[PDB]
Formats: structure tokens, sequence, C-alpha cells
């Protein structure tokens, strides 16, 4: 049986154009493990918003800013008063649940049963861990992290992070479906309530 | 038999290299038998190590920075734990969260969960193993161990 | 002085659990000034600690009775005066963990520091008010002295 | 013996209407979800007497984008069709200046008849199905990913993003149950969605033979 | 193939690595002239090691691409991971 | 619960329904598939040939990793998910069952 599957499969392999095919140059496929990404650098992590109920999801997920208290314990002074004045920095956060929710859908819809365990490429609970040790992070002290920041820095990230080169339309088609557990993850994990409240990262 | 070669295999089949395999995501060597057992046992919570004990078991440790630690009780007599040796063995500054295999199901719901009465509930924090009896489960080549998380 | 916690405990109960280990035992003790639980980890072997006894235990940030800050490496050739003198047991820790009863809005009333001596492990919980010197991944003593 | 065949007779319809919806053809509503009932409202219940008779469980309908390409359902009643009946249907499909065709077969359809709809191709395409596979539309199997029939606009960007050749796609056979099932030709490409449980989704493209 | 862009991974690749130290140590060995300064160093790998640390190689790595174009990358140009 | 059928209550929660299934010895995918009170959307078969035959190549291909999944992990073993579907998408890419053969 080994000697029949390395004949059959020897000569596939991942080429320059990042595509998986035979000798043939026949196209096995698109991007090697539909994703791109080797087999020894990913790992196993668990998705946050698949399991959770409606309501638990909202509580743990939704970045509230009525709280002025609550946001007092968790940011500092500044933030606080920009984030509940101003109006664009709230509307930031509530389409970021917005997708938040979508996300969770498109992993209610690919996992039907309920199993968060996912084998992703980077731990991002130890990640986030490392940074805590690193700069020492209070988790008693309210953070000078804005939320804001938190949004934006996760969209820039996620637009860093590139499987399928190119700006045309079927690129970004390839390159939205190749990362999106991994920016679902992404999200979820670095969501501006979980670092405001759970993480405490400056 | 050549610079192409050898070049070749000191940078794709070496062994450091070879730690984590593509298979299963996981090490493919971890720490075996008598190493295993020894780890075990140096890293239960009544391992107290003496002066010349322990400066014998640092003669051994390469990545030594040379500072003899300070011990974890110092009065009647100074001695060390072996988690505390085995800190200095483990590197860099990483983190991680294992439970030894005699871990009872039922603590982690009741109080103790973060002070564990068996020293089950392995906890690495930056690169000292604050507690826990090391063992397959964290030294082995199964996925998330200290072994994996290193590498 | 250098000192986070200073206390009067008695020995309440050794090993609720059972024995878990042969030379270190663990022991459930409550104050009376302050009114702290302690969970604590003793090497039984070189310092028995039975049923009922009564100690002072004393929380330090460094063993130099002047304010002084310790290097973290084992300096036996130290002659400066350390407040180890004053006590029978003495370990070296680092807090990892601290606990409260806090909730999103309202702070903690009472704390819970949880230290590591090397893995003999110490858990502090009472008033937040006495809980104040206590950071995680913080190098503490313990001083620990029997009293009649 | 009776309300089994006029149930059978109602998924049929069902399963072709959705196959209909599927190939882009115009199926209003509220014959994409009939009720068993209205089907016998509409139909009767007694197929075995001739209330219905499968000729008028006949269907006509019309793409989306081409009111002129329509499509035909026929329902034989004869269990093994003879190439004499693709003979007539296909007399009438000529008058009524149709191009494309179902055929639901109960039983099979002999030799002849498979080889005459097959040699007439370029002047009317005309397909074969059994009743057994139109009780399931196979489309709602958890196993079968979502297949989406491409443009040659969309197969020539797919190329020449890739920069390859039609050759180079993974294939799928012309007579698969899918490729049927959606009536596609050789030389088309069919993407394919799924999802992926490394990726979140996963688009391949499969070349039709 | 339109050298303004590139579609192939910035990144060197570990065979990429591999094979450009053998080949510039092999270079080295066979009396080539060394791009970076030398304290003691006398074997060829430690020098091709060097020399791509320090980004001095003087190879271009031709990576052919599927359809038969390639794009020609310098060993400076490419991001050394390991 | 790899069995049970899980659903997603109104609250938002995964629910491990509890309910009869069958197994059968033999395998007519194509007859079963068609019968009344029959769920034609979870009905499976472990005989990869049939469901080529009656769902097609990509049905297949699901299928068939599904189990050598199953064969793997059997002893509680694990193997990355991109070699399975090296393997599947080797075994399938043409639009036929190739045997590794």
């Amino acid at each position: 049986i080994q000697r029949r599957l390395i004949k059959s499969m020897e000569s596939v392999m991942v080429k320059y154009d990042a595509t998986v095919r035979n000798s043939i140059n026949q196209v096995v496929q698109l991007r090697y493990g539909e994703d791109g990404l080797a087999g020894e650098s990913v790992e196993f992590q668990n998705l946050a918003t698949l399991k959770p109920s409606n309501k638990a999801f909202e509580k743990k997920f939704r970045f509230d800013y009525t709280n002025e208290r609550a946001l007092r314990r968790t940011l500092q002074e500044d933030l606080v008063k920009d984030v509940l004045s101003n109006a664009h920095i709230q509307n930031e956060l509530e389409r970021e649940f917005e997708r938040m929710r979508e996300d969770r859908e498109v992993l209610r819809v690919i996992f039907p049963t309920g199993d968060s365990k996912v084998v992703l490429p980077c731990n991002l609970l130890r990640m986030i861990w490392n940074a805590q040790k690193i700069f020492h992070i209070n988790p008693r002290l309210p953070s000078d992290l804005h939320p804001i920041k938190v949004v934006e820095g996760v969209k820039e990230l996620s637009k860093k992070l590139v499987i399928v080169n190119g700006d045309d339309p079927l690129s970004r088609q390839a390159q939205e479906n190749a990362t999106l557990l991994f920016n679902i993850h992404l999200r979820s994990t670095l969501c501006s309530r979980r670092m405001a409240e759970e993480f405490r990262l400056s | 038999q050549s610079l192409e070669t050898r070049a070749e295999i000191q940078e794709l089949a070496m062994v450091p290299r070879m730690i984590v395999t593509p298979q299963s995501n996981r090490p493919v060597m971890g720490i075996v038998q008598d190493t295993l057992t020894a780890v075990r046992k140096f890293t239960k919570r009544d391992v107290f190590l003496e002066r010349g004990e322990v400066m014998n078991l640092l003669m051994f440790l390469s990545t030594w920075d040379g500072k003899v630690p300070q011990p974890a009780i110092l009065k009647p007599r100074p001695l060390w734990t072996g988690k505390q040796i085995f800190s200095l063995i483990i590197p860099g500054h990483i983190n991680c969260i294992r439970t030894h295999s005699t871990h009872p199901d039922d603590e982690d719901s009741g109080p103790y969960k973060h002070i564990s009465p068996g020293d089950t509930k392995v906890v690495v924090e930056n690169g000292e193993l604050i507690m826990g009896i090391l063992c397959k489960k964290s030294l082995g080549t199964s996925a998330g161990s200290l072994v994996h998380i290193s590498y | 002085a250098g000192i986070l916690f200073e206390d009067i405990f008695d020995v309440k109960d050794i090993d609720p659990e059972g024995k878990k280990f042969d030379r270190v035992s663990r022991l459930h003790c409550e104050s009376e000034s302050f009114k702290m639980d302690l969970i604590l980890d003793v090497n039984i072997q070189i310092y028995p600690v039975d049923l009922g006894d009564k100690f002072r235990l004393v929380i330090a940030s460094t063993l130099y009775e002047d304010g002084t800050l310790d290097d973290g490496e084992y300096n036996p050739t130290d002659d400066r005066p350390s407040r180890a003198d004053q006590f029978e047991y003495v370990m070296y820790g680092k807090v990892y963990r601290i606990e409260g009863d806090e909730t999103s809005t309202e702070a903690a009333t009472r704390l819970s520091a949880y230290v590591s001596y090397g893995g003999l492990l110490m858990r502090l919980q009472g008033d937040a008010n006495n809980l104040h010197g206590f950071e995680v991944d913080s190098r503490v003593y313990l001083l620990m002295k029997k009293l009649a | 013996d009776d309300e089994e065949e006029t149930y059978r007779l109602w998924k049929i319809r069902k399963t072709i209407m959705q196959l209909c919806h599927d190939r882009g053809y115009l199926v209003t509503q509220d014959e994409l979800d009939q009720t068993l009932e209205e089907f016998k409202a509409q139909f009767g219940d007694k197929p075995s007497e001739g209330r219905p008779r499968r000729t008028d469980l006949t269907v006509l309908v019309a793409h989306n984008d081409d009111p002129t390409d329509q499509m035909f359902v026929f329902f034989p009643e004869e269990p093994k069709v003879g190439i004499k009946t693709i003979k007539v249907y296909c007399q009438r499909m000529q008058e009524e200046n149709i191009t494309r065709a179902l055929i639901v077969v109960q039983q099979g359809m002999t030799p002849s008849a498979k080889q005459s709809l097959v040699d007439m191709a370029p002047k009317y395409i005309l397909e074969q199905f059994l009743q057994q596979e139109l009780l399931i539309n196979i489309t709602e199997h958890e196993l079968v990913p979502e297949h989406v029939v491409m443009t040659k606009e969309e197969v020539t960007e797919l190329l020449a993003r890739y920069k390859l050749r039609e050759n180079q796609l993974p294939r799928i056979q012309a007579g698969d149950p899918v490729a049927r099932y959606f009536g596609i030709k050789r030389g088309q490409v069919v993407k394919i969605i799924r999802p992926s449980e490394t990726a979140g989704r996963y688009i391949t493209y499969r070349l039709v033979q | 193939q339109a050298n303004q862009k590139r579609i192939t991974t910035p990144y060197m690749t570990k065979y990429e690595r591999a094979r450009v130290l053998g080949t510039r140590a092999l270079q080295i060995a066979m009396c080539a002239p060394v791009m970076v300064e030398l304290e003691g160093e006398t074997d060829p790998l430690l020098i091709a090691m060097k020399e791509l640390k320090a980004r001095k190689i003087p190879i271009i790595i031709r990576r052919y691409l599927p359809d038969g174009s390639y794009e020609d990358w310098g060993v400076d140009e490419l991001i050394i991971s390991d | 619960d790899n069995k049970k059928k899980i659903i997603i209550t109104e609250d938002g929660e995964f629910k491990a329904l509890q309910e009869w299934i069958l197994e059968t010895d033999g395998v007519s995918l194509m007859r079963v598939l068609s019968e009344k009170d029959v769920d034609p959307v979870r009905t499976t078969s472990n005989d990869i040939v049939e469901i080529f035959t009656v769902l097609g190549i990509e049905a297949v291909r699901k299928a068939l990793e599904r189990e050598l999944y199953h064969v793997i992990s059997f002893d509680g073993s694990y193997v990355n998910y991109r070699h399975l579907a090296l393997l599947c998408d080797t075994m399938t890419c043409r639009g036929h069952l190739m045997a590794i053969t």
C-alpha cells in the first residue's frame, strides 16, 4: 500500500504560482491543503464564536460602549471619553460585531457539528499570553488600548496575510476563501471587547 | 560528497529541523524512557536539591547563564526544587499549560484550580515551570507540549 | 521596609485531601488580625508543622532591612542585615495569579494572591485592603516563624 | 398502488422544477414548492386509470435570459421508451420550435433510442432521465457541494488568471450525476464551492468531458 | 514576463536557501572572491552563510512558473527567514 | 454525537438530538434515498463506487475523505487534513475514481 501511494503521488508538488500540480502540469489543488499553508507550522486552536449561544455570544463579543463604569474599569480615561462621545467609533464597533455575527453564521454552516477544534497557523491565545508577559501587562489596571485601534489593526493585519496574490476579483475571491477560517479566528480572538476586558493588552 | 549536498542536508534534513512532523503538526521526537520517568519524579512537589547537587546538575546545562538561582527555601536550609532547575532548562520565555496524566477531572471545577493539591496542571510561564509534574503530556510527542511550543 | 503583608496564622488543618507528597504538606490556616485564609505548601521534613500551631507569616519583597531590591540570584556570601535572621522558615517565590470578586463594574472587595515557591504553592486570600502589595510575576519571600 | 404513484409523480415534478430553476429557467415559486395535495388538485390522484396521464405532466419552461430559449420535459407512458416515441417527441419539438428537452423514462430506454439521442445532438439537445434518479434532488445531499456553471467570459478569466489550459483543470465526466443535473456539455467548466476545514471555503473548477 | 510584477513569494524558500548556500560554498571552495568580511573563517559553508546573512551572495534565482515563464530574483531581493 | 442529529436551537446553542438511524448490511443508495420518511440529505454509504455512481465526483471526493479519515482516526490517531485532501484529489481530479493501482 505504501509503495502504491508513493508511486501514485510522487511527482505532485507545490509550484511557484502556489498551485499543487503533478508531472503532467495538471492542477490537483489551487492551493495546498485548500489554504496554501505547510503542515508543520499549523496547530490546534478553538473557534470562540462557534459553540456559544446567541446570548452568550452577544455578551462576550459585543463591545458595550454604554456602561460608563465598565469602560472606566477597562479603559483609560481619555479612551473612555472618546468611546462614549464619538459616534463614528461606536458605529465602527457596531459593524465589528456585525461581522463577528456573520462570521459566526459562516462557521456554523462550515462546522455543522459544534466542534470548535480547528487547525490554524498562529496560536493567537499563546501569542496574546506572550505579549502579556513580554510587556508586563497588569490585568487589574485599565488599558491604554483604543478599541478602534484594535479594529483598525486587525483589518490591516487581515489585508497583510496573503495566500492568493492579485487585485483582480477572482484573486480576491480566492484570497478571501484561503484565509477565511483564520480571519474569523483572528476577528473573534482580537475582538475589541476581548482585548479590553479579557486580555488588557496595551 | 560535495559542498552542495552537504549544505542541502544541513539546511533541509538536520534533526533539529525535523523535530515537528508535517504528518500530524506535532513533535516527532520527545523525551523518552529514563529521562521521562526521571523528569516525572524530578518535578514532583517534594523534590528538594542541596547546594552541591544543584551545582552538579548545573554543570550539565549547556544553556546556563552561570547564575545560581535563589533557592526556593532559604531557611533552615537552602534547598532548590526540581521545578526550579527545570525552569533553568526551559528555554526562552515560553508559556504553556498542560495537565499531568493523574490530573483528576473534577479538580478544574471545584476550588484549588490554580493551586493544585496533587501538583498536576502544569503551568510554565516566562520559561519557568511555575507548577505541575512533567510527563508524556508535557514533554512527549503530542501537540501543544513544551517541546512543541519551544520549537 | 519592603514588607507586603504581615499577620499571625493558626494552623487549622493539614492535608485535608490527604498526604499527596511525603516531604511536603499543605497547611490550611487562618489568621486573627485580618481574617485571611491561607493555603501553604511547606517542607515538613526540615520544618515540621503540627495541627493547631501558631506562626507569624511575613510576605516581603526583599530580605534586606533597608529598602533595597534583590537580584534573584543566590548570594550566600552576603553580610548585610537580612530579615531572614528573625525567622525560621524562609521561602522565595513569585506571584503567579491575583484573583478577586470584582465585577465588570465594581472593584474587588476580596483578593486572592497565589504564590509559587519553586513549586510549593501558596494562596493568601482575604480583604483586598491587605493584598495591595501583590503584583503578578513579582518575586516575594515567605518569612515564617513559629511562636508559642 | 395509486397513492404510491401520484406521490412519485409529484416528487418527479418537484425535482424537475428544482432542476429547471438551477439551470436558470423561469420557474414560479408556486410550482417550485408545490405540496402533494395541490399536485393532486391540479393533476389528480389516480394516475392508474388516467387522471393524471403522464402526457398531462409535460412541462415547458423558458430561460430567464432568453424567452425564446425554452425547454421541454416529457413523461412517456411506456416503461421502455422506443425510438419511435423519441421520433414523435422530436417532431413535436420541431413544430413548437423548441430545442432542448428532458425525457423522464420509467424503466429505461432502448439502445436505438439512445443512439438517436446521441446522433442528432447539434439539432436538438434532448436528455434522458430515469424516474428513479428524479425522485431525489442529489444537489441537496450533504456530500454534493455547490456547482455553478461558468460562462465563457468567466472561464477566460479563470484560464488567464491561473495561466493554464483546459486540459490542466481537474475534470468532471459529462455523464456525471451533477453534470447531468445541470445539463452541462463537454468543454464547459463548472465551479465547485465547498467548505473546507482548513481554509473555511474552497473553490475548485472542473472541466466537463 | 514583466519584471515590474513578480507574482512569486518575496521569501526565499528553504530549498532556495539550501541550494544557494551549497552553490556559493562550492564557488568559495573553488577560489571565488568573497563578498563579506572574514575574521578567521576557512570553511566554505560558513563563509556562504555570512554572505547570505549580509545579503551579499552574487546569485540570481530563476523561478520557473508552470506556464513556462520565469521570474529572476536576486538573493538580496528575497526575505531570508532562517 | 457523530451520528446524532446536531441542530442549532432557537437560542443559538448546538443541540444533539438522539434519533433513530438505520444501518444496512447491503447497499442500494439509489433506492433507499427515494423512500418516504428517509432523509435524502444525510443518508450516505461507505461504498464509494455507488456514491460516485449516484451523487458524482465531488460527492465521492467528500465521502472518500470521510472514509479515509474514519480509517485513520478509529485508533485515535490523527493525520493532517491536507494529506488526506491531496490523496483524495489525486484520486478524483480526472473526473473518475482513480484507484491507487
